[PDB]
């Protein structure tokens, strides 16, 4: 969270905090946790943690640990493929069932999702929230949690100017419409161990509550701009999820 | 009665025993390890090579016979017949690091000759006889042990009965290196949790180097690889939390889950991994009587039936130490490889801040050279 | 011999299958409770009990009576609570919540009365529990962006 400014866990008890892959993620409900693909692409067995200002070393042994029993990925990701997303983070999006549920409070209470109307479409002039302990603008690692807020930007300004010849420069990164651009403002951004971070958007609907409309993904140079997958056109795979894999 | 020298095998069948050997000597690094931390203290640093000790228990068991070859075999995890084994081993030598097998004997122990060329050519190294002065023999073998490793393990014993007749010596010290060089100027005093307090240790640093790592959940612990030379690596053990001790960690590490995590690690790719680690130096000398006697093996101190190497009716092991020199610092091979451009608003790291458990793996005929915990860096 | 006859019997929770009057000596009677009520026969109850008219003129079995069904204190709910009734007989209503800000369950929960067969009852959800999952998206504390 670069440009951002100082938060308590209180302001974003759906942010979840990931160790292998030092990355963000979001409670929906009890028993699943949304994350970006790659974030567990590496490591079906994420280590998670929830209800802390801080990520101090001295505090995570004092945060609730959650314990994860299956990692879905949504079937339009890459696979074996080495690092480099040099491809595409196309449909860069997973769910994580946990094996207990969740007790909720003053510090931990799950967002809400994207509904499927059209008042959910986002576009230009919306603004959101994106929340995470990434790389600021001092230290590449955030202790205590940071926040800044991004409007949607156009996809235009999201395609720039990036080195993109992690091996073959033949391989060029391909913009998909399940992306969402956000930035500018401010120099505001989201950057490295923010990847699984929800785009806090509150709901036009009720005014009161917020719903995660984008998940950060991946970018250029970070604090310039970059791209958060479309929660929106994915809630049919969240919900067909969540069902199927009951909890019986 | 006594079985006559073994067979000597061919290439393709030991060759083919390299799976059944790698995995005896995964199940045997296991034994030496709650051997080793029954013997030292609760929080102390200790290093010893399960390689170059079952290297010289073979060897032994190339002259044993009855109850000490079976028993040995049991204690080696070792399947009854295992002809190929004095063979096997001598292949699975590795020139990352320089270690050295004698046998010393008194005047008064004669050695059948037909274990003096099956050990100088299945081990090159026949046994060597003693002084008759019990002083010019702990002077002799400290001096021995002081030339032929390269002057690292100067002081292997540091007494000898009078009555010595039988001396078992085995010391290793680890020649290889990091592949990838680390930056010196980046060694910064970062913090390390010890007992509960916090203690600052020197700590190397690097932002992008090539780490295989994941999560197992049996340990609950992260489980990272570094590469180094001679087709070596070192892999490292560190509990998740602070909430899991180190022990809990040590009575979850089964044959299983060693096995379960090193096929994982072979197929796990290396990435640019952010990393923070103290330096390495742990040297460790240790009565292995001591630790015979921990994994019920009392055949060293009594009923000693060694026929093969010698026909005397009374013997036994007076004496027998193991040193391990291990040490690496900010020196490397390749020294760095760049490459850098990961677009993703992710972050990989790998940090060892805490008592850990290290094994140096050799990935080419799968086995564990190395083994050992850092309690304290200092 | 006088068959002594057996008089019949006050029954507001129960009634005679056999019936008729006038009962005589060696007349087994089903005295079966009403919907909300059992006759506990010293251990479970069961929905009904015999009873015959002995030589003497009185009824056999007199020591068992149709009495109210008790649902017994009610199961509490994970993350919910449950106020104690004065009775946890037939008839008895009870009334399950949920946590204030972070729980709001499902509706629907119209409360559950005690039925005739002896479990907790709502119109529509039945003997099934109510369940208090997170009411999502609230921010417990609104985020201020210090510029």
């Amino acid at each position: 969270i670069i440009g951002g400014s100082d938060a308590d866990i209180k302001n974003f008890p759906w942010q979840v905090f990931f160790d292998n892959p030092w990355a963000g993620g979001a409670l929906i409900n009890e028993y699943w946790v949304l994350t970006a693909a790659h974030v567990v692409e590496g490591n079906r067995e994420p280590t998670m943690y929830v209800g802390s200002t801080s990520v101090q070393t001295s505090r995570l042994a004092k945060s609730k640990m959650l314990t994860p029993e299956h990692v879905f990925i949504h079937p339009g990701w890459k696979l074996l493929e080495v690092p480099e997303g040099r491809t595409n983070f196309d449909n860069d999006i997973a769910l994580v069932r946990l094996k207990d549920p969740v007790k909720m409070g003053p510090t931990v209470s799950p967002i809400c999702l994207p509904g499927t109307s059209s008042d959910y479409n986002l576009m230009d002039g919306d603004l959101g929230l994106i929340s995470g302990w990434g790389r600021t603008e001092k230290r590449d690692r955030a202790v205590r949690l940071k926040a800044a807020r991004l409007p949607v930007a156009p996809l235009r300004k999201c395609k720039e100017v990036k080195v993109e010849k992690p091996t073959a420069d033949a391989e060029a990164y391909v913009f998909t419409p399940n992306m969402i651009c956000a930035g500018g403002e401010k120099g505001m951004d989201s950057c490295k161990g923010d990847a699984g971070g929800a785009f806090a958007v509150q709901d036009p609907n009720d005014k009161t509550k917020f719903y995660a409309a984008g998940l950060v993904s991946w970018g250029p140079q970070c604090g310039t701009y970059g791209l958060y997958t479309r929660v929106k056109n994915y809630v049919d795979w969240i919900m067909k999820t969540m069902q199927e894999n009951s909890t019986p | 009665f006594c079985p006559g020298p073994v067979t000597l095998c061919s290439d393709l069948e030991s060759h083919s025993t390299e799976a059944v050997l790698g995995d005896a000597l995964v199940d045997f690094s296991l034994k030496l390890y709650h051997a080793f931390s029954a013997m030292k203290k609760v929080e102390t640093n200790m290093a010893f090579s399960p390689f170059s000790i079952a290297s010289l228990l073979t060897q032994v068991l190339l002259g044993a016979g009855e109850n000490t070859k079976t028993n040995l075999e049991s204690i080696l995890s070792y399947p009854k017949d295992f002809t190929c084994v004095h063979q096997a081993l001598k292949g699975f030598t590795t020139k990352g690091v320089t270690s050295v097998s004698q046998i010393f004997h008194s005047p008064d122990l004669a050695i059948r000759d037909t274990f003096v060329n099956a050990s100088r050519t299945l081990y090159s190294s026949s046994p060597r006889v003693l002084s008759n002065n019990s002083d010019a023999n702990l002077e002799l073998i400290n001096t021995w042990v002081a030339k032929n490793t390269n002057n690292k393990i100067s002081r292997l014993l540091d007494s000898l009965p009078s009555d010595t007749r039988l001396v078992l010596l085995n010391a290793i010290y680890l020649s290889a290196k990091w592949k990838t060089t680390f930056d010196p100027k980046k060694t910064r005093m970062e913090p390390f949790h010890f007992k509960n307090s916090v203690i600052k240790v020197p700590m190397m640093n690097s932002k992008k180097y090539p780490v295989a790592h994941f999560i197992d959940q049996t340990l609950k612990a992260k489980v990272g690889q570094l590469q180094l030379s001679h087709n070596l690596s070192l892999v490292i053990l560190v509990p998740q939390n602070l909430k899991h001790r180190l022990e809990d960690m040590e009575q979850a590490l089964s044959p299983s889950v060693f096995k379960a995590i090193m096929e994982k690690l072979e197929m796990s790719k290396f990435q640019p991994t952010l990393l923070t680690l103290p330096r390495i130096k742990v040297t460790t000398s240790q009565d292995m009587l001591s630790i015979m006697e921990k994994l019920e093996f009392f055949d060293f101190s009594y009923d000693l039936n060694l026929c093969g190497l010698t026909e005397d009716p009374d013997l036994q092991v007076s004496a027998m130490q193991h040193q391990t020199v291990l040490e690496l610092t900010e020196t490397g091979v390749e020294a760095a490889a760049a490459s850098a451009i990961s677009v993703a608003r992710t972050l990989l790291v790998f940090e060892v801040q805490q008592p850990f458990l290290f094994v140096l793996w050799d990935q080419q005929h799968k086995f564990p050279v190395f083994m050992g915990r850092v309690y304290d860096p200092r | 011999t006088g068959s002594m006859p057996c008089p019949k019997e006050d029954t507001p929770n129960s009634v005679w299958e056999p019936a008729k009057a006038k009962y005589v000596f060696r007349d087994v009677v089903q005295i079966t409770c009403l919907d909300g009520f059992e006759v506990v026969e010293g251990r479970v109850g069961a929905t009904s009990f015999y009873s015959t008219c002995q030589s003497n003129g009185k009824w056999s079995n007199s020591k068992l009576k149709c009495q109210p069904v008790d649902c017994g204190i009610p199961e509490s709910i994970e993350n919910g609570k449950v106020e104690d009734p004065e009775s946890t007989l037939f008839g008895s209503v009870i009334r399950y919540t949920c946590e204030e800000p972070y729980y709001y369950m499902e509706n629907g929960g119209g409360e559950y009365h005690c039925a005739g067969n002896g479990s907790w009852v709502n119109e529509v959800l039945g003997p099934e529990l109510p369940k208090c999952v997170p009411v999502c998206g609230v921010p417990r504390e609104p985020f201020e962006e210090k510029q």
